[PDB]
């Protein structure tokens, strides 16, 4: 993990795998984020470089935290950035791994 | 055995098929690039068991069409035999009219390529293969002879692959981490 | 690929597994003869995706037990790493307590035997195998990495195979066709 | 295929594959069998010899007709006998095929 906590714009987060959301857990996290945001840990974000040095940010966990931040219409979400490679991505995506540029 | 490997190009074939209109056509797997393909094998035409699973995939062909996917069935029987079966009533253990093409594999080479040949009997196991719109093999399913495949399961898999495929249509973030992006 | 062939004895393995009680045990597939076995691979411990699929098979282990069937998971990770993952909270992407054994395949030899090795990555695909109570392979399922397996589909398969197996317990009819058994008009 | 129609005891038929029965279709066959049995064709029965000459009779089709004869409390069912080998059986049963004696 990169050192500090980064505020990643929700709009740049790629979430390629489906998840089942419990609306009550989403609402519960919405409430907590408003009241005591420090109690909601950062999600983990994989930062991958494309072949031409493009930046890509993948989110594979923290579904309910992400849903809650989108509900609050936040610009960014606290995240730990994990510098990763295309090879790492392919573990998740297999033959859906894009030819990232 | 065979050459069907997940994440690699699905083995191509050219074969005579009986088409939904009842006509013969020689087709290749590669003709369906741009579409998902569900390619399935079954052992033999005209056995004493009703071809319930083939009828199910045919009956539900619209649910596959809605997912831009083509269903294709295959056995080692001739295309002439496939057509006789199509033209045999269901009450006589027949197929009835089909919404899907039925490939003929009389040389057993397609079954061999897909590693589903029961070599002693010279018939295919119940193999089913999900091939993406780029021609890449995504899913292998092979059942021993007595147990059928689920249309519901197959549609589950197609939609799940397509979900993650669609999320690969991305361009770079245009956002760069640095000292300025640490959360306050 | 590999040596997993339908209608043939499933490739045996001996491997160190983390048992449901958290102990290590060297187990063989052949230990489970007399029972159906659902043997499944997954790529890696401790990735950034929650092991939803594994938790589902363990959570519903009772439904397999009702069918006299044993579920066993495997990956290339060490058994030490399996236990760390068991002992990791789910809110940290852990597995939590398991009702199923988790096999360690650090030489990739089991995955290769079952033909599910993704060679370019050194990890297994999402292969799942149904092996009957005689050790015979009955079903092959292999998914590319992004898509999980269904417990409902697996239970359907196990029950359908067992239905047909059970109807093979037959004895000779004690009725013989002849000129006497032709239906009367 | 053996020439005439044979009346096979329901109790000797081995039906190793599951079928889904429509109760209304079963009942409709029951009534027809009562009124006009000649309009209900024979089911097809596979006659297989075991290794030591045991006789086995397999039924793979005619599920509704079979259920209707059961419902009617009939002893036998009209059938066409088809002499078949263990190899033929294995097409249906795979590794469920018994070592028939
Ligand atoms: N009100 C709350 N409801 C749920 N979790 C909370 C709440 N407040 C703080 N948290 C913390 O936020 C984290 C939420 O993690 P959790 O694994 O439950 O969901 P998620 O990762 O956001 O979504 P998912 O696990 O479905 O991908 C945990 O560390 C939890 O302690
Ligand atoms: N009342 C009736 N309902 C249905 N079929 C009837 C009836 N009377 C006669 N028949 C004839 O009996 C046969 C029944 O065949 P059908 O394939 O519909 O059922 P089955 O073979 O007994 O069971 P299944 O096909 O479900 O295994 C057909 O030849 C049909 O024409
Ligand atoms: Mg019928
Ligand atoms: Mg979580």
């Amino acid at each position: 993990r990169i050192a500090a906590v980064h505020c990643v714009p929700l709009s740049v987060l790629i979430r390629p795998l489906p998840s089942v959301l419990d609306p009550a857990k989403v609402q519960s996290l919405v409430d907590t984020i408003r009241e005591d945001p420090d109690s909601v840990p950062p999600i983990d974000v994989l930062w991958i470089k494309g072949a031409q040095g493009g930046d890509y940010f993948y989110s594979f966990g923290g579904a309910h935290r992400y849903a809650a931040y989108q509900q609050l219409q936040r610009e960014t979400i606290p995240a730990k950035l994990v510098q990763s490679t295309l090879s790492d991505l392919r573990v998740y995506l297999g033959a859906s791994t894009p030819d990232l540029q | 055995s065979g050459n069907a490997k997940i994440g690699h190009p699905a083995p191509n074939f050219k074969a005579t098929a009986v088409m939904p209109d009842g006509q013969f056509k020689d087709i290749s797997l590669s003709d369906y690039k741009g579409k998902y393909v569900v390619f399935f094998f079954y052992p033999l035409d005209f056995t004493f068991v009703d071809p319930t699973e083939i009828i199910a995939f045919s009956d539900r062909a619209e649910e596959f069409k809605k997912l831009n996917s083509q269903v294709i069935g295959a056995s080692v029987d001739s295309h002439f035999e496939h057509l006789e079966w199509v033209n045999t009533p269901k009450k006589q253990g027949g197929l009835g009219p089909m919404n899907i093409p039925l490939v003929s594999d009389p040389k057993r080479t397609i079954a061999q390529d897909y590693g589903v040949l029961k070599a002693d009997e010279g018939i295919s196991f119940r193999g089913l293969f999900i091939i993406d719109d780029k021609g890449i093999l995504r899913q292998i399913t092979v059942n021993d002879l007595p147990v059928g495949r689920s249309v519901d399961e197959t549609l589950r898999l197609v939609q799940a692959f397509q979900f993650t495929d669609k999320h690969g249509e991305v361009s770079p973030a245009g956002w760069k981490p640095g000292s300025d992006t640490i959360c306050p």
